[PDB]
């Protein structure tokens, strides 16, 4: 019941400051016995330790990043935060809020990883997506197409998260214009069309925009 | 990277596999080692901590060991689900910081061929009303993960085609997609459009038409 929720994926312009805030639920961030930190991962590469704060105690940093990172805690709001300054495109990565138990020194074990949030360092501006339905024509495939957005990611759920059996949300394509598109398709019983409503929920957190589209038979 | 290990490892189902990570007295030699599993598209998951202990819910097939300045993740009785990236982690006394190894991908040998499931969508009426047309070819559940996609308008079109590299699915198969960008006039001007997916010596073609 101890949960971590980050401030979500985001675009950061080159030379500006990457700011990530993680909120703790089910425990106090001030309580000794846990340590809280950040890890990042480039999209097809390995894990890189950024730093970690021992609750009640000491903060430790990757010496390779220390000169441009600040890790802080806000106990009043039960939050902890990362500032990564002077970013360049090399800083594009999944950033994870992370927790460990007991002593950090000599161990550094992460027993709970947050979801991970893509931060894209780019001077191109954000653009929210246009959503189009892919109508169906013993099972039926229906979907929605999410076109022309930047940066990644878009997340898609169906029927506000109620429906996920048979959901396949495909990796995005990078267009030559530098925008992304993706599709999400769900396979449902044909006999369900006409009584069951199907709605795709397309979340583009980087532009703080969500679009829901009812997908009906032709 | 301060730790060394094999970039990739294979084995058969039912066998036991070792994954080693090597360092020195400043990290692995004198500190505790942890191991993490990362499935496609998900955050890592802790498998071993304090070098040989398993958290609750980690099956007994996974074991950990440390000798000298190297640590070893063992997986006895390999399963198709074990297919994943594996990372060793420790504390470095020189750096006063946690460090990770480069990671090892684990593939399970003997996976059978699976033909791609192909679904092709015509442009929706709303997109046409925005004066655009996109044909959407979705390709799933194929193995091995190599496919080629071509498009036809009775003949071969290559402009306006954008196709993804294949990406591993949760059931250890692959998926890919291809899009064909047309004008509404181009879409209505031809009798049909087709997406052709070639996989291991067989092709599956799906066709749609404006009529
Ligand atoms: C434990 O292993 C680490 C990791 O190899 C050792 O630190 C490393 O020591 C080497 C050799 O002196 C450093 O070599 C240098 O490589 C850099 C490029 O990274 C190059 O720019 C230098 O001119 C030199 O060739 C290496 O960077 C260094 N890595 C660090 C400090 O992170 C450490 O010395 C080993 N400890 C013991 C007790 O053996």
């Amino acid at each position: 019941q101890v949960q971590l929720l980050g401030s979500g994926p985001g675009l950061v312009k080159p030379s500006e400051t990457l700011s990530l805030t993680c909120t703790v639920s089910g425990a106090s961030i001030s309580s000794p016995g846990y340590y809280w930190g950040f890890i990042r991962q480039s999209p097809g590469k390995g894990l890189e330790w950024i730093g970690s704060m021992v609750s009640g105690g000491t903060t430790y940093y990757n010496p390779s990043l220390k000169s441009r990172v600040t890790i802080s805690m806000d106990m009043s709001n039960n939050q902890f935060s990362l500032r990564l300054n002077s970013v360049t495109a090399a800083d594009t990565a999944l950033y994870y809020c992370a927790r460990g138990s007991r002593q950090l020194v000599r161990r550094a074990t992460i027993d709970y990883w947050g979801q991970g949030a893509l931060f894209t360092v780019s001077p191109a501006s954000t653009k929210g997506p246009s959503v189009f339905p892919l109508a169906p024509s013993g099972t039926a495939a229906l979907g929605c197409l999410v076109k022309d957005y930047f940066p990644e990611p878009v997340t898609v759920s169906w029927n506000s998260g109620a429906l996920t059996s048979g959901v396949h949300t495909f990796p995005a394509v990078l267009q030559s214009s530098g925008l992304y598109s993706l599709s999400s398709v769900v396979t449902v019983p044909s006999s369900s069309l006409g009584t069951q409503t199907y709605i795709c929920n397309v979340n583009h957190k980087p532009s703080n925009t969500k679009v829901d589209k009812k997908v009906e038979p032709k | 990277s301060v730790l060394t290990g094999p970039p990739s490892v294979s084995a058969g189902p039912g066998q036991q596999v070792f994954i080693s990570c090597s360092g020195n007295s400043s990290n692995i030699g004198n500190n505790y080692v942890s191991w993490y599993q990362q499935l496609p598209g998900t955050a890592p998951k802790l498998l071993i901590y304090d070098s040989n202990k398993r958290p609750s819910g980690i099956p007994d097939r996974f074991s950990g060991s440390k000798s000298g300045t190297s640590a070893t993740l063992g997986i006895t009785g390999l399963q198709t689900g074990d297919e994943a990236d594996y990372y060793c982690g420790t504390w470095d006394s020189s750096l006063s910081a946690g460090v990770f190894g480069g990671g090892t991908k684990l593939t399970v040998l003997g996976q059978p061929k699976a033909a791609p499931s192909v679904t092709l969508f015509p442009p929706s009426s709303e997109e046409l009303q925005a004066n655009k047309a996109t044909l959407v070819c979705l390709i799933s559940d194929f193995y091995p993960g190599a496919v080629t996609v071509a498009w036809k308008a009775d003949s071969s079109p290559v402009k306006g085609v954008e196709t993804t590299t294949p990406s591993k699915q949760s059931n250890n198969k692959y998926a890919a997609s291809s899009y064909l960008s047309l004008t509404p006039e181009q879409w209505k001007s031809h009798r049909s459009y087709s997406c052709q997916v070639t996989h291991e010596g067989s092709t599956v073609e799906k066709t749609v038409a404006p009529t």
